[PDB]
């Protein structure tokens, strides 16, 4: 009974990794047979300082640790879990510090307001105080979770030691600070904020570490959602400015990267003021990075401004930088602003649409880049909606045709997939004429992967043309590949009719398909004859039990008898799985 | 002067100990298209041993 | 039962695809099942059209799955690797252990040659031995594998016209009858016949010449044509030498090279090719890249996550 | 005012066979200087701690640990040697130490910790290893830590490799405690110190056609406070300084240091070693035959120049036939940057007091092998008495590597094969 417990305790002294890991990812039953009375004397303090410093072995014991609440007595005696956690809040690597402070926050809100003064807040004062930084560090993530329940005293106390935090000499932990500043500002009474949390929040956007000035910009979206919107101009955007203006670029792609956020928070009033000059600079940064990461907030920014003058806006002020950046020299540039570009039509509307977006688009199709090209073709709902598609089916096909014939495979995949997409949006009549081409080439290509992806393409092009279409212009042309001297191109006949017939029903799979799927049994290769054995067992459940025993048993039967290892097992399994034999 | 380009990649191409088929192959296209690697074809023996065989270091004594 | 393990079998081959490697007794009985096999097929293997030739590989697996998604997927794609599926790759444990599992799947489907790193000396120098010992903590698999490779033919033709060999052509050999004569359930040996066909080489140079690899022999166009007179032989693919384009014809068109790992060693960055043979014997090559690694380059000039 | 300093403690072999797995390859001191870390070309790293009770204690074998090992490329056929570059401490973070260790491929971080709990106590079995009857398991008892003697811990925790196709010869540290650069031969990569999947190529000077190679990166440094300067030092004489807010790459210099004809000039303009003052606002670069400082608001020439060796610029030739022109001699600034240290053939190293100009020739030799001894200024010439003829001197005693206290007047020099510690006369 004790004796697989016992195997446990010993395993928490092996060498091995392993044993060690899988004993401590089960402490919760050697917890529950030593009591709750023993866990706390004696389990308890062998897990406070481990010896073993294995990362992943810490990081388990991190976990568990967090959940060991009722196992030690309840909130009650939860404050002896602190020491274990305490220990590991300490070490150096990060993400167990992490799991650490995680652990430490979710038995905190277990600890009863006396609790937190006497047992939690120390810890909190121990760790902040602490003479390693890497204490320091974690003690930063602490202060959010005891703050609120605390007594106004020790709030007091909790706010000094925070700022003191952010003052730190050393940048791992004015970090952390940064990092956690946002939260603590949301459990602060909003006059500490404007008092204690804006000089903080200043001194660490100016900080001389680019990673802490980073850090503030998201600190600032915090602090923007708490304070009211009339107290922004003296306590948020003179920092926010500085910000976009950085020297460091890595400071000026967390504004990019978080624009919308900000506006979310700044306001419109501010937006237009403030944030619309900024974001024409970052699209005119001097970094790729800081550029690529604006075109993408090209689209969001524009739908949250006021509509009392979002399109003046855009057009005057946005569409003027757009332009730039379409011919922007960097690759990542233009396929970032390419994915969202086009997400403008409906804000601009029809009339302006045409005039000043669509030349942009048509600057897209024709650059060199595959991804921009694709980025484009794969975003044209938007445009369908403002503008018919047909207006741009001229200027599209020549897109298409020459990524259906790119050299690169992948790239030729890469426009298979938004191939069924497009087909939707450019309708039957289009695709016929134009485009059912391009997918039949593609079942002949040389590469595999293009003929099963061109395979897939068709049963979701059937999906929405209908079976009827499939019949008259899919299926016919499919066939054909039966007799292609290639044995690699005749079993994609195969494998074609086992997609069609998922979707195209009895009514067309026995009439057509079937015909062909059995005459290819006689072929001289044995490769396409055993998957005339596998094709049947997958189109089998969709024929008639008469058609099955009529035509397709005794075709497979023959195929049990054929000289090939191969053919004879795929045949044999067939009949099992269709219940033939 | 006793510089120069090849002095550098000289250099740079420290041992050249052992043949190597990759470099000696690319070599040829390259000239086709307009040392290269050591003689020694590797042996294991010649490679370090399995496992460690180095004593501690005297400094330490 | 058979079907049992054909079942467990196929287990194999799907995990193998993802790049799990199998446990040791599983190897153990993979081996033994393959060497049932190659022990009945000949120095010369017979090999039937359709059928697609691929060069060296050397354990990068990435690139095999990049393979397989050119030509096809087995059994679907009847496939001839030249050897030298180990060695110098990240995945030679899997890369060697999914190939000899195809082989034992569908032995008529898919032709393993002797390659000249199929070898127990070769092998401790470029990393199989220490990937085995690294990824399995034992020299069993290392040895299992290392056994097996002994019964691996040497050459294959292909209806009798095309004759695939890793290597080249041999001072000792003049016609395939000599090559059947050869005992090959053996190490590699450092000279002789049995080590001239994994080791020679064409060469612009006429007649026999020194290799620069320290064996075998480095054959000109002479004998190329003589070779392929004697023997009434097409063509003759071979592998076993880096080219840029993936393959690379020579002395005439008298022989073919293929090479099949694409960026050779991850910095060559040589393209790939395999060579497809149609069901009449036309022959054509498709060149291929590296398939795009997951969290790669593992150098990048793209600013990375951390320090953005 | 100059500094009389006094042989304290010499560590190595007396005279031994000067095996090549026993030359120091690399001294660095800790940030706080009770670490004395020392690499040597067998891929060993010694530790010393100096004595805890302004400090003079002597230093003590600390750690001993094996950083790399001989290793194959089989990818390239070739043999990476195991000799230890360069050897950078962390800053302080909790009670263990870290370090950086690089070979000419590999950087590894090593984590050194002291041990003082031993776990006793088991259920299945006792402390030797019997075993006991499992039915006999009656009552479960969880081990306790029990005092033991202290012993340190080396381990490695993280492995930087696969990432320089040349070979590593500088690792630096940002002073944002997350980054450090490694910079090869052609390339200087960016990496974080807890990642090891992916690195950032900042630098990259190689050319298109290495028929057209010029110049290679000698030397890389962080600049000891600014988070986004660093300089390389080239085999041309120039140190280029690159902002990193300008740009992610770091391809565009934001400034250029060099100067305005010997026959080897092309090798000895080639700059071993940069080095940082402490306060950041001055630059010390070592080529071969002089050490010249640089103020980073002036690029047209260094402020100060020191000629380690005159005496050698005749002797160039014979320098060359040896190979012995190639060393790559190292410099050290002291606590308050007022002297800058470098080493010499003949085991002479030279202090240069940049306030008072003043210049002396010091000799860490077995001879003078007395603790609290001065050293007595040496003088070469070729000839007085007292003087050692230029003639004489051994080419083969090249100290390459010495390291400065960072605070106190506490000297590393290492040898060949022996590393000297001297302290100043209190
Ligand atoms: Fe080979
Ligand atoms: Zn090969």
């Amino acid at each position: 009974s004790l004796y697989p417990i016992a195997v446990l305790i010993d395993e928490l002294r092996n060498e091995d990794v392993q044993l060690r890991l899988n004993s401590i990812k089960k402490l919760s039953t050697i917890a529950l047979a030593l009591g709750v009375e023993r866990t706390r004397s004696e389990l308890l303090p062998f897990l406070t300082d481990t010896i073993y410093d294995e990362d992943e072995v810490l990081l388990a014991l991190a976990e568990q640790l967090g959940t060991f609440t009722t196992l030690v007595g309840g909130p009650e005696y939860v404050h002896c879990l602190l020491p274990p956690l305490e220990s590991l809040a300490t070490v150096e690597e990060t993400v167990v510090r992490d799991k650490a402070v995680e652990s430490l926050r979710a038995i905190s809100h277990e600890h009863s307001p006396s609790d937190l003064e006497a047992h939690f807040v120390p810890l909190v004062k121990r760790l902040a105080g602490g003479d390693w930084f890497t204490s320091r560090t974690s003690a930063c993530g602490l202060f959010s979770v005891c703050y609120p329940r605390v007594s106004s005293a020790v709030k007091a106390e909790l706010r000094q030691y925070f700022r003191n935090l952010c003052s730190d000499d050393t940048p791992m932990v004015r970090r952390a600070a940064a990092s956690k500043l946002g939260e603590f500002a949301k459990v602060l009474e909003l006059d500490n904020v404007k008092s204690e949390i804006i000089p903080m929040f200043s001194n660490l956007a100016s900080d001389e570490q680019d990673s802490v000035r980073l850090l503030a910009v998201e600190a600032c979206v915090n602090i923007a959602q708490l304070l009211p919107q009339e107290d922004l101009e003296a306590l948020v955007m003179p920092t926010l400015r500085q910000a976009a203006e950085d020297k460091s670029w890595r400071v000026r792609y967390m504004v990019a990267d978080k624009f919308t956020e900000l506006q979310k928070a700044v306001g419109p009033e501010i937006t237009k003021t403030d944030l619309v000059p900024a974001f024409q600079n970052l699209m005119k940064d001097c970094e790729a990075e800081v550029r690529a990461a604006a075109s993408h907030k090209v689209k969001e920014f524009c739908e949250n401004l006021s509509a009392d003058c979002r399109e003046n806006v855009i057009m005057s002020q946005i569409l003027p930088c757009i332009k730039e950046l379409v011919s922007d020299a960097n690759q990542h540039v233009k396929s970032a602003l390419a994915s969202v570009i086009m997400g403008l039509s409906p804000i601009l509307g029809k009339d302006n649409t045409i005039e000043h977006l669509l030349p942009l688009f048509l600057a897209q199709l024709k650059d060199e880049c595959p991804e921009v090209r694709l980025n484009i073709i794969s975003n044209l709902d938007c445009v369908n909606e403002v503008i018919g598609i047909r207006q741009l089916s001229q200027s599209l096909l020549p897109a298409i045709v020459e990524l259906a014939e790119d050299a690169k495979w992948r790239v030729r995949l890469a426009i298979i997939e938004y191939m069924p997409l497009l087909a939707g949006q450019l309708g039957v009549e289009f695709f016929d004429e134009k485009l059912n081409s391009l997918c039949m080439a593609w079942l002949v290509d040389h590469v595999y992967a293009i003929r099963e992806a061109a395979t897939s393409n068709l049963k979701k092009l059937v999906e929405k043309f209908g079976k009827e279409w499939a019949h008259a212009t899919i299926i016919p042309k499919v066939l054909a590949m039966s007799g292609d001297p290639n044995y690699l191109h005749r079993m994609t006949t195969l494998f074609c009719i086992n997609v069609l017939s998922e979707v195209c029903g009895q009514d067309i799979t026995t009439k057509h398909m079937l015909p062909t799927v059995l005459r290819m049994a006689g072929d001289p290769v044995a490769n396409v004859r055993f998957n005339v054995a596998k094709s049947l067992q997958k189109i089998g459940p969709i024929l008639d039990n008469s058609t099955l025993q009529s035509e397709v048993k005794p075709i497979l039967e023959k195929l049990t008898q054929d000289q090939d290892v191969d053919v004879k097992y795929f045949a044999q399994e067939a009949l099992t799985v269709l219940s033939l034999a | 002067k006793p510089g120069g380009s090849d002095f550098l990649r000289k250099r740079l191409q420290k041992g050249q100990k052992y043949f190597d088929s990759g470099d000696y192959n690319m070599a040829k296209a390259k000239m086709k298209n307009k040392e290269v690697t050591g003689d020694h074809i590797p042996t294991p023996q010649d490679l370090p041993q399995r496992k460690p065989a180095l004593v501690a270091s005297k400094l330490a004594g | 039962d058979e079907k049992v393990f054909t079942k467990e079998l196929d287990q194999w081959i799907e995990q193998l695809n993802e790049c799990k490697q199998l446990s040791e007794s599983q190897v153990k009985s993979l081996c033994e099942k393959a060497k049932e096999i190659l022990t009945k097929e000949s120095n010369v293997q017979e090999v039937r059209c359709p059928v697609t030739v691929c060069g060296d590989v050397h354990g990068q697996f990435h690139d095999l799955m990049e393979l397989f998604r050119i030509g096809g997927k087995s059994p679907d794609t009847n496939y001839l690797f030249m050897g030298d599926y180990v060695d110098r790759g990240y995945y030679s444990v899997e890369t060697v252990t999914l190939l000899v599992a195809l082989k034992v799947r569908y032995r008529e489907r898919i032709t393993i040659l002797r390659g000249n790193h199929e070898s127990r000396q070769i092998t401790q120098v470029y990393g199989f031995y220490d990937e085995c010992l690294r990824k399995y903590g034992n020299a069993n698999v290392w040895k299992y594998f290392t056994d097996l490779f002994d019964y691996l033919p040497l050459t294959a033709l292909v209806d009798g016209q095309i004759f695939c060999l890793h290597g080249g052509l041999s001072p000792s050999i003049d016609t395939l009858d000599h090559i059947r004569a050869l005992d090959r359930l053996q190490e590699v040996p450092h000279e002789g016949p049995m080590c001239d066909l994994l080791w020679s080489d064409p060469d612009d140079r006429g007649g026999w010449g020194i290799s620069p690899r320290g064996a075998g022999y480095t054959f000109g166009q002479d004998i190329s044509e003589t070779f392929n007179h004697a023997n009434g032989l097409t063509l003759v693919s071979r592998a076993h030498q880096l080219v840029m384009e993936g393959y690379n014809w020579c002395h005439d068109r008298n022989v073919v090279t293929i090479f099949s790992a694409p960026n050779y060693c991850y910095r060559c960055g040589n393209q790939a090719a395999i060579m497809e043979l149609d069901d009449t014997l036309k022959y054509s090559f498709l060149q291929f890249d590296p398939a795009p690694r997951r969290g790669e380059p593992h150098v990048t000039r793209r600013t990375p996550d951390y320090f953005l | 005012n100059d500094i009389q300093w006094c042989f304290s403690q010499v560590k190595g072999a007396v005279d031994d066979d000067v095996a090549e797995a026993d030359i120091i390859s690399t001294v660095e001191f800790n940030h706080s200087g009770e670490l004395l870390a020392t690499g040597d070309k067998g891929g060993r790293v010694v530790i010393f701690q100096q004595e805890q009770e302004h400090s003079r204690g002597e230093y003590n074998v600390y750690s001993t640990f094996q950083s790399h090992e001989p290793e194959f490329d089989y990818l390239k056929s070739l043999e990476i040697e195991e000799k230890i570059n360069k050897i950078r401490w962390l800053p302080q973070k909790n009670a263990a130490q870290f370090l950086l260790s690089t070979n000419d491929k590999t950087i590894k971080l090593w984590k050194i910790s002291e041990r003082d709990k031993r776990p006793e106590g088991y259920n299945l079995k006792e402390e030797d290893g019997r075993y006991r009857d499992p039915t006999t398991v009656t009552t479960l008892r969880v081990p306790v830590f029990r005092p033991m003697d202290l012993m340190v811990e080396a381990s490695p925790r993280r492995i930087f490799a696969n990432a320089h196709t040349y070979h590593i010869n500088s690792i630096s540290i940002n002073s944002d405690y997350e980054t450090y650069l490694s910079a090869d031969d052609l390339r200087i990569n960016l990496w974080h110190l807890e990642i090891t999947d992916r690195s950032f190529n900042i630098v990259d000077i190689k050319p298109a056609n290495m028929e057209e190679l010029t110049e290679v990166i000698t030397a890389a440094e962080f600049h000891p406070n600014s988070c986004n300067t660093f300089v390389y030092s080239s085999s041309k004489g120039t140190i280029r300084l690159c902002d990193m807010r300008a740009s992610a790459l770091c391809d565009r210099h934001s400034k250029l240091f060099e100067e305005p004809r010997s026959f080897f000039s092309e090798i000895i303009s080639s700059i071993s070693d940069v080095k940082f003052s402490h306060s950041g606002r001055y630059m010390m670069t070592r080529d071969y035959l002089s050490v010249k400082i640089w103020d980073l608001n002036m690029e047209n020439r260094p402020v100060e120049t020191y000629q380690v060796h005159e005496y050698l610029r005749s002797k160039l030739c014979s320098l060359y036939e040896n190979d012995c022109i190639f060393d790559k001699f190292e410099c050290c600034w002291n606590g308050s940057d007022s002297v800058v240290m470098t080493g010499s053939y003949n085991n002479f190293f030279r202090m240069f007091d940049r306030n008072t100009k003043r210049d002396i020739t010091l000799e860490a030799s077995r001879e003078n092998n007395k603790p609290r001894t001065v050293l007595k200024p040496r003088k070469v010439c070729a000839r007085k008495k007292d003087e050692i003829s230029v003639d004489s001197l051994d080419f083969n005693k090249k100290i390459l590597h010495t390291a400065w206290h960072p605070k106190e007047n506490i000297i590393a020099v290492a040898t060949t094969n022996n590393l000297y510690i001297f302290q100043d006369k209190v």
